[PDB]
RNA sequence: AUUCAUAAUAACUUUUCGAAUCGCAUGGCCUUGUGCUGGCGAUGGUUCAUUCAAAUUUCUGCCCUAUCAACUUUCGAUGGUAGGAUAGUGGCCUACCAUGGUUUCAACGGGUAACGGGGAAUAAGGGUUCGAUUCCGGAGAGGGAGCCUGAGAAACGGCUACCA
RNA sequence: GAAACUGCGAAUGGCUCAUUAAAUCAGUUAUCGUUUAUUUGAUAGUCAUGGUAUAACUGUGGUAAUUCUAGA
């Protein structure tokens, strides 16, 4: 191609997505946003193929244009919005909330949420730089640009953030013992603390965590994310709580 | 304009405004398939199943948690009746929206359930629904004010007998929201209690309307409660789509007794016109008929009392409501005016006379319009006069074709002499509109015409005021009908002895008598004073009443012969702004001319033309075409000097004229016979460069103030009937005040000749197109050079341009004065005004200029600007500058260089130039660097100080001075910085203006108060920067020179604010005065400080 | 050939067809830009002044100033230019052109008049057309009324009087950069939303600091 | 891991930006000025980050051919120094320098009705043979040569020349 | 709301595998050697508001002809 793409087959979509093979050849390609491409989830495959309260894009996009939903209390209305793990997503005439975060069956899940859960977010900070006119600042894993932080917090540190003001609520480190949930990978969703960290000066540096069952696996950094302590989470969970079973 | 032209798309925008003027409450014009209309085990528990269905909001959740728990059935809420209702309320001022609709659905289903026994419940509901109401105000939501009103209407139709039983309690329930200061809100309580009032029977209507009357006169102050009670009134009466109906004409007659009852308010009277002129409006005459019948007979009923008054506003509004299309009878209406004259045995009448002579059909007025006209005579005979005007402004030719003039013949014969000053104000007034012919025909009475001429006979003039009373028994005295010509004679020449200079008011005046004159030695008298009597219109009209009605004969031609210069003081006469006078003095001169001989010349004709079209864009080629016609014509053709300054003040006053067409025409025109004549021309364009500058006073005569004034009818609502009495009261106004207003129209029929402001820009454009005539005098425009205006920029320009247009620049009148001027204007910071005066100054031709004239002209220019500066402004380069050269060009490089210097460092690259302006000063020369530090303390002074000793001659604080100063500070400091060890100081250019403004900043700190914040904060950064650069030239030359002559001076400026407190104001960090100090304690030549 | 001859003055213009050849080698050997004159041309054009505007070939290719040839060539013509009008952006093809040098080739001279001699036209001195439009901008309307800078325009606004059918009716344009207390209220917004915006971060940025310096302390 | 982030200095610029924009409504003031303040959203805008990208770049892997053993280096083949060019590294190119580099562990060049892969067939396995062909990657749009616009084209339902 | 100016797209989609034998492709890199229109998140105190135009349109034309145009 002489550029980007437009668009996007039936095949070429995630498979986490679950969506059929027979009932388009095209799945619609995510818009640019927060997230990116293959871990996040368009805003009408979430409402029609999950909430299943719209069944076209003529229904969805009459409902964007009635300006319902508030993403972190933010509306879109973008049909491909990218909706990526960990978001809070608003329903006002319902009057519901929603953590999009990770399944046991490795896909997505939606959370019924509250709205003291809502008000707040959590977040992966991924870098931590000193801006122009020395301004410290961190960016997170969901692309949150949060200038003057606390000192002590470094890269891939959790944070909760309120979304109200989109302001740090508080921070929680990267220690052993600490509730990790895994993003990527083939076990991810499987919720586990974290037994240690195998570090290579320069490469991928894999972890070793255990979860509930006593059970022990190894991924890598950029798929853990830290939770909360052990036995506290700073979030409500969904059933089986991330465990693998038979 | 509304969105009429639906467009094809399925959503529209619809603002929240838009969505307020396009809702209406009445579910009964609506209607559905109601859930609690549709099954019938409870209407209550019907709507809370469907809204427990449709609802997903947490606030009607919780409640509907409660209440599913509470109620099943109708005696469930016949038992915990209260307690749900306490819930609902609860949850109402929760104030969840979401919530709001269906816990508004459930209010009015649970009013429908439980009706008669709610009404304890439903006082407090109208509070909390009202303060709901004012929520929804804060709030923004049609859909919320929509649910609101609906299920109001909706408990109206529940409850309507109790509450048409105990109603005017339940308008003051309202009312707080009635009279609430939102015309929506207003509307939509009004379309409620609308239905309800339709629905309130007779007793309870006669009582509660009366009520309301009283509470009108107790909020006498409230407009939107009165516009409330008449959408109410209108909406009962509205109802239906087309058509009021029986129960309006039973609430029209309850009104109408209850207003017509004497107690009531004539605002409400006001208010009930107002409801009938709205339903006229709103329905057919079909519908409309019965209560027209009702009407009558109310009015048949109580046509005799004391409110004739109100009896005559509602009839006035009744004849002006639309017109006949709904009057059924003109004849019934005529009986009520006949039964009203009778039983009256003012303003309002005439009113209603005139709306009548308007309104009402041709044959109802052949029999009726002489009871009209007798009745006006007898009884309204002070206002017969402004219902005559009123009534040829409103319908002029029903009276023509009826007996206008007769009856007005009749009314002057009657009375004449009460309201002459009233008589005149009409008969000035019929002068200037062209339709009345038979007005300006009709005739006067005898008595009153010879009473005018003995006051004539007898009249003593040597006062404005006794001119006054001439001019207004002669605006009287036009339709004479006698020979007056020997009359006016004696009179006129006594004006012309007793005035040499005339006031505008006596050349009026007597011109209005020129006009009296109707049918030799009065041309004799007007050849004598038109010197003094010029311009003026009424005169030039009367004036050319007198030359057409007289004949070109033999005598009149040798006494025309024997006068000269009357068409060149009529040239002069076209040299003025109003085309009307100039078209005037047009047509004089052309009979004039016929008189006198037989010149009559096509150019004249022509012009006359040309004066005569009219002026639009379709016409600008047109006239366009026009001027250059008669220009090519006038150029081509031999000229007399007298059609030379005809031509050439004619086009000045074309110049006058205000339009872009023209001015392109005559702007072609002037270039080819300014050669013809550039004489006269040349005091015509230096005329319009002195204009306005000089002062335009039009001082008339103003008379003694009177007081008359009254609001002689009701105050409106509907804007067609407030446009006809805001009419009639201002004819009444200038009735009343007929003094002031026969003197104001006369300055409105007097004329315009101001001359506007652009006259100079104009005459700077025939300047600049006409450089030589303006290189030849000269004289006249050096003073505005060495007086340097203040005049506009561009006038400045155009001026600049014009002596770079100039030829012979040398051997002008002031030459080394206009060279001083141009170099301080190119020493000015206007880049534009640097340009022009290059430009002028190379037009000055020297060939050293002449070598650098390109070198100075990309100096001139930005963006080669540095590179020129680093090439032949650097010393043993390239392209640098001769010694000689040099030394004859050096105080242009320094203007451009203060210049480039005045630009402002409002970024970074104005800065780095400026930073390369001062950069590149290092290297020239010691008296050249000198000399721009001499323009530098140029633009400022010392002479003040320096001619006392340290005492302020004018305590001048001001912006501007400390501007420069700050700037002259600033370039200082610079300077000091880029020239440490090398500079030269001099005591009169660089030493003097510092301790100047030091000092200036200690005066402008200590004399003033601390309130000019502004001021005293640039007071702070003028001592900062002044003592800054102090400590910087003493670090920097330290021993250089002397110091011995100003030591005690500068010792002065610093023991006077400083030493009294330096160790208590310096101590946090080392000033730049402790540095001066210090190197005063340090270097031993400086120890005597 | 057609001289369409065309007086801007008036906005008038017509064609004259000639067939003679000495008042076409009066024309010969010149071009665009370059004038002529009228009696030099014939007897009607006495005194006349013109200037060569343009031309059509025989077959139809027009005339091209700049290049300095009586023929026609092929230049790869760009997008501002005349005799092309691109269908697409930073479009530039070449074409076949007539060049500016006059040629007896010319089935079309266009000429505009310079300076009028003697006597009048019919279709172009004697009649003219007014202008199809008046201008939009508030201060242009200004210099062409001579609108002094208190003076509104609104009042002055040239309306066109249509007529459809019976309904009478007016047309007047809408009066661009006109200044509004609308406008103000939008500058007014502009400049307290760039203080606030201001004491926002400046305040943000005092309280981070008071946080460090406690930090530090501890 | 860094001359990094970031901060300071001294200048520089055919000197960039720091809203002359727009729609809905219209409030609060008060010196009663048609003076002052005020909401919603719409566009644009510097820098950074994101996202989508693209461009380079490593390891490992190709069918046959020795009746194919030497091969590449004027004309860059191998390495160096400097410049240019680029969005950047880089012989990519230019200069001035050194003589390299690969190969029987098959270099090179030749054949390939050779688009690569996931996949398809077959046997019990080992294997064998296909795979233009629903996805991905790359290539092209009669073929040589070249270009404009645009963030993105050597575009071809764009443009210039050749040949047909 | 025609037209026209302005904005953006029109560098994807669809068709074919001519060519190409460490080339692509695949896996595995990495760019601390690159730019990024767009999304998103942050991000700027340092005249009651100039001018130039030109389309569209009016009007005169060319030719055998084109989604050609010229003059005004």
């Amino acid at each position: 191609a002489r550029g980007p793409k437009k668009h996007l087959k039936r095949l070429a979509a995630p498979h986490h997505w679950l969506l059929d093979k027979l009932s388009g050849c095209y799945a619609p390609r995510p818009s640019a946003g927060p997230h990116k491409l293959r871990e996040s989830l368009p805003l009408i495959v979430f409402l029609r193929n999950r909430l299943k309260y719209a069944l076209n894009g003529r229904e969805v996009k009459a409902i964007l244009m009635q300006r319902h939903v508030k993403v972190d209390g933010k509306v879109r209305t973008d049909t491909t919005y990218p909706a990526g793990f960990m978001d809070v997503i608003t329903l006002d005439a319902t009057n519901e909330n929603f953590r999009l975060v990770y399944d046991v069956k490795g896909r997505f899940a939606v959370h019924r949420i509250t709205d003291e859960e809502a008000s707040y977010k959590l977040g992966k900070v991924k870098k931590v730089q000193l801006g122009k006119k020395g301004v410290p600042y961190v960016v997170t894993h969901d692309g949150r640009t949060i200038r003057y932080p606390d000192p002590n917090i470094k890269v891939n540190d959790t944070v909760k953030i309120d979304l109200a003001s989109g302001k740090i609520t508080d921070f929680i480190k990267f220690d052993a013992g600490k509730l990790v949930y895994v993003t990527g990978g083939r076990n991810l969703g499987r919720i586990g603390t974290i037994v240690h960290k195998e570090r290579h000066d320069g490469g991928f540096d894999l972890v070793h965590i255990k979860d509930s069952l006593d059970n022990t696996f190894v991924t890598r950094l950029n798929n853990v994310f830290v939770i909360g302590e052990q036995g506290k989470p700073y979030i409500s969970l969904p059933k089986g709580k991330g465990i693998k079973l038979s | 304009q509304r969105q009429t032209t639906k467009s094809s798309k399925r959503y529209r925008y619809s603002s929240f405004k838009a969505r307020i003027d396009d809702l209406k409450i009445e579910p009964a014009r609506n209607l559905e398939k109601r859930v609690h209309d549709y099954v019938e085990s409870s209407h209550f528990l019907a709507s809370f199943d469907q809204w427990k269905e449709i609802n997903l909001s947490a606030k009607f959740t919780e409640f509907a948690a409660e209440i599913e728990h509470d109620v099943q059935t109708l005696p469930q809420i016949l038992y915990h009746d209260k307690k749900i209702f306490n819930s609902l309320v609860s949850f109402i001022n929760f104030h969840d929206e979401f919530s709001l609709q269906p816990l508004l659905d459930l209010l009015a289903q649970f009013c429908h359930d439980l009706g008669p026994d709610f009404l304890k419940f439903y006082e407090e509901a109208i509070k909390t629904l009202i303060n709901l109401l004012d929520a929804a105000i804060e709030f923004e939501s049609s859909n919320v004010f929509e649910w609101g009103f609906n299920c109001l209407a909706y408990i109206f139709k529940y409850l309507s007998k109790f509450l048409v039983k105990k109603l005017v309690l339940t308008c003051d329930l309202l009312i707080p929201l009635l009279s609430h200061s939102k015309e929506y809100l207003s509307r939509f309580s009004a379309e409620a209690l609308s239905f309800l009032v339709r629905k309130c029977p007779v007793s309870n209507l006669r009582e509660f309307v009366r009520s309301v009357f009283e509470k009108l006169e107790g909020d006498d102050e409230q407009t939107n409660l009165y516009e409330g009670l008449l959408i109410l009134f209108t909406e009962s009466m509205t109802s239906t789509q087309e058509t009021l109906h029986s129960k309006a004409k039973a609430i029209m007659s309850v009104l109408l007794h209850e207003a017509l009852t004497k107690s009531s308010p004539e605002r409400s009277v006001s208010l009930l016109s107002d409801i009938w002129m709205n339903i006229s409006k709103y329905a057919s005459i079909e519908s409309l008929l019965p209560v027209y019948e009702v009407m009558y007979q109310d009015f048949n009923d109580s046509l005799d009392a004391t409110n004739i008054d109100r009896i005559l506003k509602v009839l006035t509004t009744i004849v002006f409501s639309e017109s006949g299309r709904k009057i059924p009878d003109w004849n019934k209406i005529t009986i009520l005016i006949e039964r009203i004259m009778s039983q009256s045995e003012q303003d309002k009448v005439a009113f209603l006379f005139a709306l009548f002579i308007r309104n009402s059909d041709v044959k109802t007025l052949t029999l009726f319009h002489q009871k009209l006209f007798n009745y006006a005579l007898t009884n309204i005979s002070d206002c017969f006069l402004e219902f005559f005007q009123f009534a040829l402004r409103l319908s002029y030719e029903r009276v023509f074709s009826f007996n206008g003039l007769k009856f007005l013949q009749l009314f002057l014969k009657k009375n004449w002499q009460s309201q002459g000053k009233k008589i005149a104000l009409f008969f000035l007034e019929v002068d200037d509109k062209p339709e009345l012919q038979k007005v300006r025909e009709v005739n006067f009475p005898e008595e009153f015409i010879l009473s005018i001429r003995d006051f004539f006979v007898t009249a003593e003039i040597n006062d404005s005021n006794d001119l006054f009373e001439i001019y207004w028994r002669a605006i009287i005295f036009k339709y004479s009908k006698l020979q007056n010509t020997e009359i006016i004679i004696p009179l006129l020449e006594r004006i012309f002895s007793t005035f040499a200079s005339p006031d505008n008011f006596t050349k009026d005046m007597v011109g209005t008598l020129l006009k009296i004159y109707r049918k030799n030695n009065l041309l004799k008298t007007i050849l004598d004073n038109y010197e003094n009597y010029k311009e003026s219109l009424n005169f030039l009209r009367g004036w050319n009443k007198l030359v057409s009605n007289l004949h070109p004969s033999e005598s009149l031609k040798g006494l025309m012969s024997h006068y000269p210069s009357l068409l060149l003081s009529l040239t002069d006469n076209f040299m003025l702004p109003d085309g009307k006078i100039r078209y005037e003095t047009l047509e004089l001169m052309k009979t004039l001319m016929i008189l006198q001989g037989m010149q009559v010349p096509d150019l004249l004709s022509s012009c006359m033309v040309i004066e005569e079209i009219p002026l639009t864009l379709q016409n600008a080629r047109d006239l366009t075409i026009r001027i250059k016609n008669v220009g090519a014509e006038f150029g081509k053709t031999k000229t007399d000097k007298l059609v030379s300054s005809f031509f050439l003040k004619y086009l000045f006053g074309l110049l006058t004229v205000r339009f872009s067409p023209v001015w392109t025409g005559v702007f072609d025109t002037l270039p080819n016979v300014y050669t013809k004549d550039e004489a006269l021309v040349w005091k015509l364009v230096l005329s319009f460069i002195k204009l306005p500058d000089e002062n335009q006073n039009l001082d008339y005569y103003q008379p003694l103030l009177e007081d008359g004034a009254n609001k002689v009818l009701w105050d409106s609502s509907v804007v067609r009937l407030r446009d006809t009495i805001d009419t009639f009261s201002h004819i009444w106004s200038k009735y009343s005040t007929q003094n002031t207003s026969i003197i104001s129209t006369t300055i409105e029929r007097r004329g315009n000749t101001t001359y506007p402001i652009l006259i100079r820009n104009q005459a700077l454009k025939v300047m600049l197109s006409i450089p030589q005539v303006a290189e030849n005098h000269f004289v006249d425009i050096a003073p505005f050079v060495y007086n340097d205006f203040s005049w506009t920029e561009v006038d400045r320009n155009v001026f600049l341009k014009t002596l770079s247009k100039f030829k012979n620049i040398k051997n002008v009148y002031s030459a080394t004065e206009l060279h001083d001027h141009l170099m301080v204007l190119l020493g000015s910071r206007n880049t534009d005004v640097q340009k022009l005066a290059l430009d002028a100054l190379l037009a000055y031709k020297n060939p050293t200029l002449n070598k650098y004239r390109d070198n100075l002209k990309n100096l001139l220019d930005d963006t080669l600007f540095k590179d020129e500066i680093t090439t032949f402004l650097t010393e043993n380069g390239s392209q640098s500058i001769k010694a000689e050269d040099e030394k004859v060009v050096m105080p242009y490089v320094l203007r451009i260089f203060f210049g480039r210097a005045q630009v402002p460092p409002t970024s970074g690259q104005k800065r780095s130039r400026k930073i390369a302006v001062i950069s590149v000063l290092p290297n020239f020369k010691k008296p050249y660097i000198n000399d721009f530090l001499s323009l530098a303390s140029e633009r400022l002074d010392y002479n003040y100080f320096f001619g006392n000793s340290h005492q302020i001659n004018s305590s001048k604080a001001t912006l501007k001075t400390i501007r420069r100063m700050t700037g002259f500070v600033n370039i200082v400091n610079s300077t000091l910085s880029v020239l440490r060890t090398n500079f030269p100081l001099h005591t009169n250019s660089v030493l003097q203006p510092l301790i100047y403004s030091i000092a200036m900043a200690y005066y402008v700190l200590d004399t003033e108060s601390t309130e000019e914040v502004h001021l005293r904060k640039m007071a702070s950064n003028l001592r900062q920067q002044g003592l800054k650069c102090l400590s910087s030239v003493f670090e920097f030359v330290g021993n250089t020179f002397d110091w011995s002559t100003s030591m005690e001076d500068i010792y002065a400026v610093v023991v006077k604010p400083r030493i009294s407190h330096f160790s208590d104001e310096n101590l946090q960090q080392p000033s730049s005065l402790l540095r001066l100090f210090l190197y005063w304690a340090h270097n031993p030549s400086l120890y005597q400080f | 050939m057609k001289l369409n001859i065309s007086y801007p003055v008036n906005g008038s213009q017509k064609t004259f067809e000639i067939d003679d050849e000495h008042r076409i080698r009066v024309f010969f050997d010149k071009r665009i830009g370059q004038e002529v004159d009228g009696e030099a041309v014939g007897d009607e054009f006495k005194g006349y002044v013109f200037k060569i505007s343009g031309g059509n070939d025989k077959q139809g290719f027009p005339m091209k100033q700049g290049v300095l040839l009586p023929t026609r060539i092929k230049l790869l013509l760009t997008k501002n230019v005349s005799c092309y009008r691109p269908r697409r952006d930073g479009e530039r093809k070449r074409k076949s052109v007539r060049g500016a040098i006059v040629g007896p080739d010319l089935a079309v001279l266009a000429l505009v008049i310079v300076k009028k001699g003697e006597q009048e036209l019919e279709g172009l001195t004697d009649t003219t057309v007014p202008k199809r439009l008046g201008p939009k901008r508030a201060n242009n309307i200004r210099k062409f009324f001579g609108l002094s800078k208190e003076d509104d325009v609104r009042d002055f606004v040239i309306r066109r009087e249509v007529t459809k059918g019976e309904k009478t009716y007016t047309k007047a344009p809408k009066i661009q950069r006109l200044v509004t207390p609308q406008r103000l209220q939008r500058k007014r917004h502009q400049r307290a939303l760039k203080v606030r915006n201001a004491q926002a971060q400046r305040e943000a940025a005092a309280e981070y600091a008071q946080l460090l310096a406690k930090r530090l302390s501890e």
